[PDB]
Parts: C-alpha cells; structure tokens; sequence
C-alpha cells in the first residue's frame, strides 16, 4: 500500500533508469498521489520526458494537470493541440496566461488569449 | 502458538467466522510487538472473502473501541473503498470523513473527488 516506495523508485530510475521509469509510471496508475509526484517532477524538470502518462492521466481534469500542460505547450509553443487542451478542461485560471499570451509575438496565439 | 509461528491468515479466518470482538481485543492490546505484522496481514486478508459486511462492522468497532486511530483503520476505509462489492455507502464514507476530520490531510480532496 504505502507510497514511499514509488517516490523512491522513481527517484531511483530518474538517477538511474528513466528509460526503464517511464513504462512504470504507467503501470502503477490506478492509487497514486499524482500531485506530489508532479511536484516531484518540477523539481527534477524533466516532466517533459514523462509527457506520456501526462497526456494520459489527461482527464481528471486536476490544477496540476493544467498547470503540466500549460507549460508544457509554452516551452512547446504549440497551438493546435493547445487549444484542444484548454477547451477540454476549465479547472484553472487564464490572467496569468493572458499574461503570457499578450507578448507571444504571435497573434496566432494572441488570438487565443482573445479567445480565452 | 499462532505468533510463534504462522502465516496469520488463518487467524483471521478463524476471526472473520468466530465474530468475537472481544477477541480482537485479546489480539489488538498493544503490548504485542507482533501486533504489527498480523495487521500487517490483515489489511489485505481480511478482504479476501467478501460476503457481507458482518465481520467488518464488528471489526471496525473492535478498532474505534479499542481506538485504532488514524494511521490504522483508514487503511482499512481506503482499502475497502476502492473497487470492492460494496460501491454503497453504509457509515462507509461518513466514518471515512470522520476519520478525515480526525487526519486534516490533504488526501481529504481527492477522497471527496472520488466520493459520491
């Protein structure tokens, strides 16, 4: 039952075998404290590389979720998969995105922060 | 001569047929420094079965008489709560808030977000 355990072999494939981790992540979905793992991930940054279960675990629609893929998609300065993003969930605020938005140099995008 | 040497299951076999509480008691004393790994076992024997929740109900008062405090018997609520026979709610999730209140622990939200 108890968590501890992942956190420790996670952190250990992260150090050690991320290429062995990832699959993991996946295989132990069901339980888990999925917000302290991302926060766990911020820490190490690499989010990005665990990506794939994000995209997954996608529907629960969580703050941490949100905040995942926003930044992701800002480091990843994608649109399309942007927008189908943020219209499928709305458990967040968008100032601070407007925020971000208002310089993205690309009306493209700016477009989107109208829309929001 | 079961603490001297046994896979307790069949203790608690023997438990989950003969609804003794007050044998429970016997067991659940504290002074046992075995007392550990035989809830170690039980918290996923005791499932095992699944029939009707008679032992359960006279093994969870055995636990808030005797005082199982947190720590102990929210193993038992979560671990009964995911996915088991019993998806009704019969003080199941009401001593699950209780014991909520009584832990004020941030696991509290998602519990609520699975809750219904």
């Amino acid at each position: 039952a108890n968590v501890e355990l992942y956190y420790r072999a996670i952190q250990f494939y992260l150090e050690f075998k991320p290429l062995l981790l990832n699959d993991l992540l996946m295989v132990l979905s069901p339980r888990l404290d999925h917000t302290r793992a991302v926060n766990y991930f911020s820490k190490v940054k690499q989010l990005p590389l665990v990506k794939p279960y994000l995209r997954s675990v996608q529907n629960h629609n969580n703050k941490s979720v949100n905040e995942s893929l926003n930044n992701l998609f800002i480091t990843e300065e994608d649109y399309q998969a942007l927008r189908t993003s943020i219209d499928a969930y709305d458990n967040f605020d968008n100032i601070s995105l407007a925020q971000r938005l208002e310089k993205h140099e690309l009306i493209e995008f700016r477009r989107i922060a109208a829309y929001l | 001569v079961c603490n001297e040497n046994s896979l307790f299951k069949s203790l608690s076999r023997y438990l989950v047929r003969r609804k003794d509480p007050e044998l429970w008691g016997s067991v659940l004393l504290e002074s046992n420094p075995y007392r550990r790994p035989l809830i170690d076992q039980v918290v996923q024997t005791a499932l095992s079965e699944t029939q009707d929740p008679e032992e359960v109900s006279v093994t969870v008062k055995a636990f808030m008489t005797a005082d199982l405090p947190n720590e102990l018997i929210e193993l038992l609520e979560k671990i009964v709560l995911d996915n088991s026979v019993f998806s009704e709610h019969r003080n199941l999730q009401n001593l699950l808030i209780l014991t909520a209140i009584k832990a004020d622990r941030t696991r509290v939200m998602e519990y609520i977000n699975r809750l219904d």
